[PDB]
This record gives structure tokens, C-alpha cells and sequence, in this order.
């Protein structure tokens, strides 16, 4: 996809993650699971809702065709009216169809970026205290607590706190 | 060791969108913005019924074709429905001049009130009661005439004298009215009905002038008539006065309409039912909250935008890539 | 404790906002408003050329030569026309000016007219040219008068109304806009006193135009105490075309006409003042003095004006999202 | 924001950086301060100016309404003209308003990408001679002089020159 | 030296540029021009149907049967009509063809006409058919002639122009396009000379149409050495309809008329001097043939057939490849 | 560019890479050459071809101007025809020209993205078994023969396999 994460370096989505668009999967000696990242999920929902509403708002004017009759000496103006009405029909059909194709492209990109950006946020916190497996997964070189997992998710991860444990594990 | 992974939502959606880059992309969430469904009937708009013209055309109604008596009084409408196969229109052959502007003026209205504009006693010294024809039967009388017009003819006596009439619109509403000019097929009918000599129909208001004389000739038979009537219409503005003056061949205004002023005239088969709508198209009712519709460009009320598209589905969720289960 | 270098972005005191598809009311460091919503409520010169103020006259009153429109009378050049809504001097003798809307359109297309005598009164032999006045058409100094551009030809004291004839060959560069009429008496009595007895006609023709009309006698409702009417007419004699006039009676004759010179033309119906100022873009509701791309002032304008849209603001972000501390 | 830097991992802007859109904040023993990155800022100004000017140029044509008069037998053509002029008004009002919403979204993303690309530019110079903190800031593992900061801003930073000093403290 | 792997992109010798919102004149490796600016300056056949070349005749001269237009006389079939800007042979006896614009509009939208005698000269009784000729309308062969589709009827040596009547009933499946006229003498003298004395009229009716006109006698500026005029008229007699003609005098009577077939194509009337050649086209504009795959064209808004969309643009080139940054060599 | 790779941290294009839009350049004891990344090139080609055909498809209606004549009493309706036809001409000229400027910007960005993602794909396989030279180039800290090169291009690079060799060499410098 253009940021390379969705159906990219993260090969598939998670049906078990049901409470948001973007998220974390963790596995602990205390258990495992799928938890949405609420902030990026909600920001995305507000943005996408706004986009939908803006489009609806912008599209809320109508051209109105009319039922007028024309006589057998009014071929020119009758045809003028037809070409005019068909003309606006073609312009609005074009506007709506193109807009949908373009906005869908860009909406999928936005989702892809939001996933990419979460992944980058974790990678910079962990540094060499974790090993990058593929598929957007990190394996810690140290024991990672539920409390430690939450710190990674909320951006407070203490890299010094586990540096020595990690190094000893890393090249043991 | 312990894992933490980053990822995205998937679900069992099989609903697809198209993109500039790609077609048939399954997404977790999406919204269809277009309505393709309609109720094939006519409903009330603003809790106001449409006027069904039934077996009558707009011409047959508003001139008062004898077979349109069902429609004869006052009418209030949210829109007009004219049936394509309506057979009662202009019964005595001839042209309703500026037909199309008449039809556009009538469609602009929401109400009319029928009233006697010129009583038959207006026209002194002429015969007000013989003006019927086999071209215009009612359902019970073989010879009749338009309810809104009087076909004046000379008295048993030899001469048709100058007749005159005035109506002053002291009302607050414009008046839609009608008259005509009879064109006999030969000079023998002209002399029987009207006196010898050049005949004229003249009318004027503050802003209008009209003058016409009979164009005597035989036209192909239509409803057994080789003669013709030229029909006319006008609108008498509030404060305006109408003078009428003729010495023959006048089809006089009798009854007219106080006229009250987006409207529509739908030519359609569809039934009018005891139902309410906010959006009425010529091919049916839209009962929707969608932004676009491909039903029809012709409507009344509050409708979504017409486009030729089959579907306008917006991705809202993300590309759906659910894990494969065997 | 270690030295640091940080990557970052501008912020400032801006509280100017834009909307995007994703988000409304986003404060941004720099932006440009593309729409103009302000105007000078007045009429100015366009291309250093003044407009024509018709004042108390309608367009009809002006070019027919209504006696009370004399201040207008003669030669005019204009960048656009201003007709005042309550102007009272128009068609003074009741009647219809045929193809009026199309006349208004042709006049609107013009930039200048030169008035000249097309048919001197001596053109018509055997008839009276000095008596064609009416109390329906007063000037400011006489109760009974007539249009300056027309002659109401009447019977001589004796001999009836003869066939009268006139021609005019347009040798000029310019098309000629001219006017005439047919009088329609209320009575056969008025008909007989003004014109002869007998069937009357008014006939006109050029290389490409034919006109024929005879009077239609009836009493119309009284307007300016007149129950009679005039049918007024206008046409345009192309360069090189000749006009022939022939009438039995009931002719209201062309007398003066206009050499007419023809961009975008404007007849503004407005009460706004005309001031000694000068402008590039004149709207029916005022001057735009602006470099903006869009305007929400009016769709009706002359000059080089920004595009009309119904928008209240069209502000483009140029800077970034403003996130000051 | 889509590239995740503006109002993102770089949480706020700098009222102190007056002479550019994007740039640098340094701190060292000699002081602290701000400096715009002249090249990316100018390249952005150039692109944004071109966009603004393209939009104005494409919007240059005008539809002209006329106010001809129509008689009481010209209701149909009168209405035709009205619907025609209102139809073009609605199309241009739509074109202009949608284009502004779309282009504002993309311009904000452009700025976001430029900041992100600047961050990655520095990151790849510094390598492990500095620690990447979460926030677009790099803490040096050596002493960085005003000359040294300039070299970073310049793209001429010398990694081998400081590699041994950095290792000492990176493990010291 | 240590083993290397590098990531990069294609470049080539392309010098073709595009514009974007952010930047003008970007050289790219691959692109598509979407707009066609090339045309063949000629008229070609459209549904394997040749257009009608009116040559030195105008549309009026053609369907009235101007004697100098006999090349076009008879049945005609066409995909469109080409009218030369300086054709000389139109209305030869001066006067107006009433509702001309709407007739020209009706004739475009036709794909074929069959000429036929509608009213034989015998139809009119007690009048002279054969004196109806003028100096204004020469054929190429004869100095004095008249339109092939009209009869200028004149009173005989007998003082009286009688009432004449004519009927034509359309039992056909096709509308009939037909013409008539009303002659306006310069003089009451010429009026007396040619027709009866007293009030004259031309009355015509169908089941849906009426017509009545009387002569309007006056001297007009000389055209083609004529101060008189003819009012010309046209109408369309629908399938199943009947026409009645009745006249006192001053009738220019319908003689030949046209069975008319309306078309399922646009169709078009082009005013132009371009050559018509034995070629086929899919897209015919008024200034030439487009023979193209492109989406847009800047040649003309006026066309018949399937053409790309008309725009004012000079070029509409879409980038498909990337920014082209080839190695500088020296 | 928006993603900063094309005409960016990778300065120039390769005229020698003839079989794709995006690719690898390699050098080892065995030899040197160019090779397109087939998968990303073909996905871009499909996406861009779809874009072109979608634009062509959405633009495949025509406004039709007409040849009708108007008389000297038809100035208003003659002008109405003119303003109407010109009005649609201006709208479609605007649509086409604006669309082309916008899509050209976005198409160039898409290419920039595909290069950057290809670079990041390699970078993350190699970890510290290779050194970043500038300009999108990596020097391996170990011997990397043709099968090793291909594994990088394939996505199958074996970092543990080479981690000892590359660590020893990384020290010695
Ligand atoms: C009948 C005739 O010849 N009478 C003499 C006039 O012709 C002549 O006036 C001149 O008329 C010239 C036009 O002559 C034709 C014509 O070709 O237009 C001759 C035609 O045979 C005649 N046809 C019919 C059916 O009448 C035709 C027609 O009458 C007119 O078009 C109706 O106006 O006229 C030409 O216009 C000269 O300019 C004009 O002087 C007069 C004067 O010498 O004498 C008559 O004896
Ligand atoms: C026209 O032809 C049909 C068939 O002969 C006939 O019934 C009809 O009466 C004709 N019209 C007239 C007016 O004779
Ligand atoms: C905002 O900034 C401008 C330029 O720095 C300054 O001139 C102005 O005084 C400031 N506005 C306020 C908050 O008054
Ligand atoms: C009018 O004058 C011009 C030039 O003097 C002349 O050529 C033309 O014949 C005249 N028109 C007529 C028919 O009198
Ligand atoms: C770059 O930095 C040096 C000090 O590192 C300085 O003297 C020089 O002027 C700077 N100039 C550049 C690279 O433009
Ligand atoms: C290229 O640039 C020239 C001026 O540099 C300009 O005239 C032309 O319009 C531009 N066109 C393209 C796309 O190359």
C-alpha cells in the first residue's frame, strides 16, 4: 500500500482485534492478546467521519431538470434545454465518480500511514532491547511485564531499566 | 521471548470499493452514498395531494371540456399528474395559442379558484344559449360546449350588433382567462351564425392588445368539423381592466380562474395512493437519507442529487486482510 | 547531560484557521484568503469611461425621446448603463414597444449612439407634421408634446390623407437604430378626424425586412387618459441598406434615429450613486478593488472581476499546523 | 499527521524558530538556539507558491451571468437561463470549496513529510554517535561544539571523527 | 573492497516533461499525452455515408429548387451537410423564408429526402400555370425561370382569378416537408395585372395547422431588379395528415415536395470550404477529421460521430513513470 | 520528493537498470550488475495503468456544441447558447487540467514511496551485518556471494548465518 505496512511488511490484519482499527498484539509469561490503540483509532474515525460529512455537505446542491414542452417551431431551444440538462448531469456524475475513486485511494493510504507510524513509535522506544522479527513484531531481549507492555504502548518505556538484562541475553 | 507486535483490524466484510489504483478492494467498513430504490407511486408532498387529471389533458381541464366536469371547481395541488392516454382535451378543433407557456404558467401554480368573469347578460342583443356542438359532447348530452367559454351567435333577428364587456380586476390575485375566434369553413356558415360584413374580435388591457378577424376556409374534418376555433389565454394582473369588443365570431370568456402562485407536471401511469413523501420523482418516491440517486432527474420536494452512477461507495475502514482459516 | 540537536518546525501567534477534508478549524502558521467579500457601494468609471445615468428615464423613455428625457437627448458614449428602478419617464402615450427585451439586449451591446435626423418632416407630402402632440406626453414646459424621435402625422385641414412616402439609404459605416409606430384610435370618429375615411396601412421594407400593419380600432382601458394606443416598433438598418416607407394614414413616422456603435455590455438596474472615481471591476452592487481570485459579491459585472461563488471564505493553508507552546 | 512528525512524535512547534518552517534546536556547553534549514524551507515555499499560483491560474476563467429581460410569454426560456446560471454557480462553488479542503489536507501532509525527511537526514548522519530519543531529539555520546552542530545542519558531520569518543561513553 | 548492494531507480534518455501542482517542467521516464491536436483538413464519410455537398447553392437554394441548383435536384441521402460560405444561389426572387433557423435545424436531423410531385399543375383550375417565371431566377440555360418546387400562379386572359383549391392526403409512413409562398407586388398596378381585382387571400389548413395571409402591397428597395417580394413558408405534413389549400390570388403554390426521413444520428450542418474526399472517418469535426485514440482534443467543439472531449488545453500529459535523473556523463 | 528517496537520499537514477522502475545494484567478488525488483515494479505498473484507465473512463463523455443559426430577433437565446457551451467548455478544461497537475504530483510521490519502502525492506534485513554508505548503498560486513545477494533481493536474507563473521570484521576497523 503506499506506506508499506498494511498488506505489506505486516502481511495480514487481526480479526481478534475488535475494538479499534490499529493496535497491539502482545505475548507475556502472564498471557497474550489483541488491544486497539485508542488514540490513533479515534483520531482516524474523527478524520474519516469528517471527510464523509464534508463530501456529503459539498454535494448537497441539486441541478433541477424541468418538464417543459416545446412546439414544432422550438426544436432549437428544446435541444438547447436537453444539452444543458445532460451537460450538468455529465459534470456531476463525473465529479462524484472521480471523487470517490480518489478519496478511496487516499483513505486507504491514511490507514496505512497510521499503522506505519505506530510501528515506528515502538521501534524507536525499544532500540536494541528487542529483536525485530518480521511482520511488525518485536521480541524482547528481557522479561517484559504487563506493566512493561503498557509502558511501550503509552510511550513511557524505560530503555535504561532493561539495558543490562538485554545485552546479557542478546549475546549469550 | 515476550512479543509485542503492531497491526490492524480485520473482519468478515466482503464489501468492496474501487480506487484510482485498484478495483475490487475489500474493506472493513464503507458507506454507500447512492440510492437506487423507489416506491412506484405518487404520494402527498407537504401533506398536500396531487391533482390527478384522469382522462383529461391540461387543455381539457382548464378550458372546461364538458367531459372533464369531475375537475370543474376550485383546485389546490402540490403537483399535477397528467395521464399519457387522456383523451379529453380540445374537443372543437383548432389551436390553443402559446400552449407551452400556458402549461408552464399552470405548473407554476398551487391553486385556482373558478369564478364567473363575464355573465351571459354582458353581451346585449345576441344569442347566448345556442352555442353548442356535436364535437363537444358531455357524457349525457350529444351537443355541448366548454364550460368556461360562450359561443355567441346572432339572434333570430338579422343583425349581430357590436357587443362589449369590461371586467376590472379589483382583486389581489391574477386571473387566468380564455377566449377564442371562430373560423367558419364557408361563407354560408359565417352568414348564418353572424351578420354579413367584416367581423372582428378586439380585446385590450392596460398592458395587452388583441385583434383578430375570421379566416374563412375548409380544413380537413376533425371530429366532423371543417371549421376551426383559435383559442387564446392571458393573465389579468391585479388592478388591470379587460375590455372586450366584437361584432361577430367571438367565443367569449365566461368563467375564469383566480390564480395562486417549484411546481411540476408529471406525465405518468403511476397510481396516487394514501401516502406521504418528502421526495417525489416522476418514476416514484424516494424514502432515503443517501446523498445521490440514479432514479430520476425530475422531481418535486427535497431529493438527493441525480447522477448516472450505479453505486458510489466510500471506503471508511481499511483494506480487509483477515487470517485464512481452513 | 549530553549535548543535543533536535529537529522541529515553526510556530507563531497566528489564530487564523483553515478547514481540510479531515479536520475543521485547524490553526495554521501562514495562509491566503482567495475570496473577496468587500465592495465600494457606488458606480465608477470603467477603462476611464463614465457610465450613462438614465436618471428619471427608463431605457424606453430615453431612446424614443420622451419629452421629459431631454437632458439625455442627443449623443452618448458609455461604459455601461445605469437605469434607476423608480424612473418614471418611459412610454408616455400608452402602447406596447414590440420586441422590447430584444431591444434592451441590442442597446446593452452598444458603446455609443449618434442621434441624427433620418427623415426631415418635409419627407411626407400633403400632410400635417406640426400637430402631432398629446396631453399624454408633456414636456416640462408644455402640456402637450410628443416623442422627439417620432412624428405623429395628421390630416391637413382639407383633402384627406394622401399616400405618403419616404426613403433613406444608409451610406454610413454604422448600423442605424430607428423607431416608428402605428396609431390605433379608440373610435372610428378619431380615425376619421385624424386620418381619412378608407382602409389605412403602414408599410415598410428594406433589402432584408418587411413590415405591414393596419389600424385596430377599439377602446382600450384609459392610460394617461388615453383609450387609444400606439404600437411602437424598432429595427436596425444595416450599413448599405435602404429603408422605404409608405403609409395611407395612422403612421407614427421615424424622425430622428441613431448611428449605433458596438465586448461585454451591462445595463445595471440600481439606485447606487455614480461617483467621480475609477475602477477595474464594477459589479451591479458595487466596485471590487481586489487581487483576489474569487468574490461573493455578485454574478453581474463588467470589467475584469474575480469569479463569483457562494462561498463565505476560501482560505488556503500555505504554512503548517500551528502548535505553539 | 500522516507522516507522524508534526503534532506527532514531535509534539509541538517552536515559536523561537522565526526564520524558517523546518529546522534545528541545539543545546551544548556554549548555549542553545534555533536555526532554519534554508534548503528544505525554500524548496517548500517554492512548491507551495507554485500550487497557489496553479490554483489561481486554473480558476482564471469566469462564467458570466447576464440579466437579460424576458416577457410574460418567455417563462420557459427565462427559467432556462436561471437554471443555467445557477447550475454553473453551483458547479464552481463546489469546485472551489472541495479543492480548498483537499489541498489544505495535502499541504499539511507535505509539511509533515518535510519535517520527517529532515529528521531522517540527521538520524542517518549521526548513527550510534548519538541516542535517538522519542521526540525528534538526539543526545550525543560525545561533545558537540558549535562547529560540530553546524556540520550536522550542513550535512557534513564527521562520524569517524567522533566514533571512539562515543563508544567510550556509549558503554561507559 | 567490500561487497555492496544498493537500492535505486530507473533513469533513461527521455527529455519529455510534465507539470504538477508543486513543480513545472519535471522530466519523467514515461508519460502519456491524453490530448489530440492533429486533424485531417477535409470531410469524410461517416457511417460509410457520404455527406451532401451543396456546392454553389445554399440550403434555401437547394430545397426550394433554385433553377441553378438542378445538380442537387431529386432524392438525396447524407450523413451530414456541407454548405460553402460563399455559395451564390439561394433565394433568387427577393423575400423572406419564414422561420428559417428552425427549418435549417429541421433539415439537419434528416438523413434522406425523396422528391415528388405533391400538387400537379392541373390542381388549380381557371388560372395560368405557365407564365410564372422571372428575370431574378435564371436557370443556367434559360434567362427567365422559377424554383423547381413552386408554381407562380397567374390569372388567365379572363379578368378573374377564381377561387382555387387543392388537397393532398398523406397516406404514407413519412412526414412530407413542403413549401409555398405569398407574392407581394410593388404596385396595385402589378397586383391588378397579375391577379384579380379586390381583396385576396391564401388560406391553408391541416388537422393541426392553420395559415392565412393576404398581400402587403408596397415598393421595396430593388433586389435582383425586384421591388416586389415573396414571403416563403415551410411546413411538415405528418403521416396521416391532410393539407387543404385555398386561394383568391397571390399564391405561389406548392408543386414538388419531400418525403422526409429523420435520422437516428445527431446530425450536422457544417459551414466550411474544406474538400470532401473519398475517405472514411469515425470522428468528423467542422475543421477536420480526427483519427485518434486520445481522450481529449483541442481541434473543435463542433462535430458528428464519436469524438474525444473538446478542451482549450494545449497538452494534457500524465506522468506514468518517475522523475528522470540520469547520470551526468562527460 | 515527499518520501525523500528519489532525487533525495538516493541522488540519481540508473540508466543501466533497464528491466524495471525500481531495483538493486550489487557488487561482489563474483561481479557487478543491475536487476529490477520485479514484484514492486509490476504492482506499480498495474496501479498506474488502472489510474490511467480510470481517468480515461471517467472522461469518456462529451458535451456537444451545435451548429444552430439564430436570427436578428434572437440575440438573447443566441447568447444563452454561447454562454452555455463556453460554460461547459470552461468547466471541462478546468477539470482536465487540474486533474492532470494533481495526479502527476501524486504519481511521482507513489514512485518515491516504492523506492523508499524497497530501501527500508533491505535495511531491516541487513541490520548491522552491513554498513550504510550514503546514497542508498550498503557495504556488507561479510562476504556476500550471488546467492547471498539474491536472498537480500528475495527477502530471505539470513542474518544469524553471517552475524559472527560480520561482528569480527566490524571490530577490526
Ligand atoms: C409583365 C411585364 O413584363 N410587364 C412590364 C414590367 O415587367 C415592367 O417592369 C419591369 O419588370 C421587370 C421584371 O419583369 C418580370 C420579371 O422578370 O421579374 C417579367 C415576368 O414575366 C413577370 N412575371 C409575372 C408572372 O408577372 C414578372 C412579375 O410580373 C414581377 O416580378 C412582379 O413585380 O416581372 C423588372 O423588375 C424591371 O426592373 C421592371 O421595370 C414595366 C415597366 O417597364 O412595364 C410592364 O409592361
Ligand atoms: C386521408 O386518407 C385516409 C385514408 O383514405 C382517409 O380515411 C381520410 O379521410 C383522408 N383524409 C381526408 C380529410 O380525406
Ligand atoms: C503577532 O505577531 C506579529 C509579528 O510577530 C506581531 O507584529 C504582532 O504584534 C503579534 N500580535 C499580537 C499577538 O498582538
Ligand atoms: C443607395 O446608395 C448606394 C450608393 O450610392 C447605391 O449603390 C445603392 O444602389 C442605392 N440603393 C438604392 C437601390 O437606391
Ligand atoms: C559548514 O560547516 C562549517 C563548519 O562545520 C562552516 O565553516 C561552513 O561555512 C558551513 N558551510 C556550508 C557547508 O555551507
Ligand atoms: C516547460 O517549461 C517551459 C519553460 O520552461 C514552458 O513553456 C512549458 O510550458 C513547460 N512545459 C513542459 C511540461 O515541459
Amino acid at each position: 500500500g503506499i506506506f508499506g505496512a498494511i498488506a505489506g511488511f505486516i502481511e495480514g490484519g487481526w480479526t481478534g482485534m475488535i475494538d479499534g482499527w490499529y493496535g497491539y498484539h502482545h505475548e507475556n509469561s502472564q498471557g497474550s492478546g489483541y488491544a486497539a490503540d485508542r488514540e490513533s483509532t479515534q483520531k482516524a474515525i474523527d478524520g474519516i467521519t469528517n471527510k464523509v460529512n464534508s463530501i456529503i455537505n459539498k454535494m448537497n446542491t441539486q441541478f433541477e431538470a424541468v418538464d417543459h414542452e416545446f412546439s414544432n417551431l422550438e426544436r432549437r431551444i428544446g435541444n438547447l434545454n436537453k444539452r444543458m440538462e445532460d451537460g450538468f448531469l455529465d459534470v456531476w456524475t463525473y465529479n462524484a465518480e472521480l471523487l470517490v475513486l480518489l478519496e478511496n485511494e487516499r483513505t486507504l493510504d491514511l490507514h496505512d500511514a497510521n499503522v506505519k507510524n505506530l510501528y515506528e513509535k515502538v521501534k524507536s522506544q525499544l532500540r536494541d532491547n528487542a529483536n525485530d522479527l518480521g511482520n511488525g513484531c518485536f521480541e524482547f531481549w528481557h522479561k517484559c511485564d504487563n506493566e512493561c507492555m503498557e509502558s511501550v504502548k503509552n510511550g513511557t518505556y524505560d530503555y535504561p531499566k532493561y539495558q543490562k538484562e538485554s545485552k546479557l541475553n542478546r549475546q549469550g | 521471548g515476550d512479543k509485542i507486535c503492531i497491526g490492524y483490524h480485520a473482519n468478515n466484510s466482503t464489501t468492496q470499493v474501487d480506487t484510482l489504483l485498484e478495483k475490487n478492494v475489500t474493506v472493513t467498513h464503507s458507506v454507500e452514498l447512492l440510492e437506487n430504490q423507489k416506491e412506484k407511486r405518487f404520494c402527498k408532498i407537504m401533506n398536500k395531494a396531487p391533482l390527478d387529471l384522469k382522462d383529461c389533458t391540461i387543455e381539457g381541464w382548464i378550458l372546461g371540456n364538458p367531459k372533464c366536469d369531475l375537475l370543474l371547481g376550485d383546485q389546490s395541488w402540490s403537483y399535477i399528474v397528467e395521464r399519457p392516454n387522456a383523451q379529453n382535451g380540445i374537443c372543437y378543433p383548432g389551436v390553443l395559442n402559446e400552449l407551452e407557456e400556458l402549461k408552464a404558467f399552470i405548473g407554476s401554480g398551487e391553486r385556482v379558484e373558478r369564478f364567473e368573469m363575464f355573465p351571459k347578460s354582458t353581451w346585449a342583443g345576441v344569442d347566448t344559449s345556442r352555442g353548442v356542438t356535436n364535437a363537444c359532447p358531455s357524457y349525457t348530452i350529444d351537443s355541448s360546449f366548454y364550460r368556461n367559454l360562450v359561443w355567441i351567435v346572432k339572434t333570430d333577428s338579422a343583425t349581430y350588433p357590436v357587443i362589449k364587456g369590461t371586467y376590472n380586476n379589483t382583486g389581489t390575485q391574477p386571473i387566468l382567462y380564455f377566449w377564442g375566434v371562430h373560423h367558419p369553413l364557408d361563407t354560408t356558415v359565417q352568414d348564418n351564425l353572424y351578420g354579413s360584413g367584416d367581423k372582428y374580435v378586439r380585446m385590450g388591457t392596460e398592458s395587452m392588445n388583441f385583434a383578430k378577424s375570421p379566416e374563412i376556409a375548409a380544413r380537413p374534418a376533425v371530429n366532423d368539423q371543417r371549421s376551426r376555433i383559435d383559442y387564446y389565454w392571458s393573465v389579468l394582473r391585479p388592478g388591470e381592466t379587460l375590455n372586450v369588443e366584437s361584432n361577430g365570431n367571438l367565443i367569449a370568456p365566461w368563467y375564469a380562474y383566480k390564480f395562486v402562485s417549484k411546481g411540476a407536471v408529471f406525465k405518468s401511469d403511476l397510481p396516487i395512493e394514501n401516502c406521504d413523501a418528502t421526495c417525489q420523482t416522476i418514476t416514484g418516491v424516494l424514502r432515503t437519507n443517501k446523498t445521490f440517486q440514479n432514479v430520476s432527474p425530475l422531481w418535486i420536494g427535497e431529493c438527493p442529487k441525480y447522477v448516472k452512477s450505479e453505486s458510489l461507495r466510500l471506503a471508511t475502514g481499511l483494506r480487509n486482510v483477515p487470517q485464512i482459516a481452513t
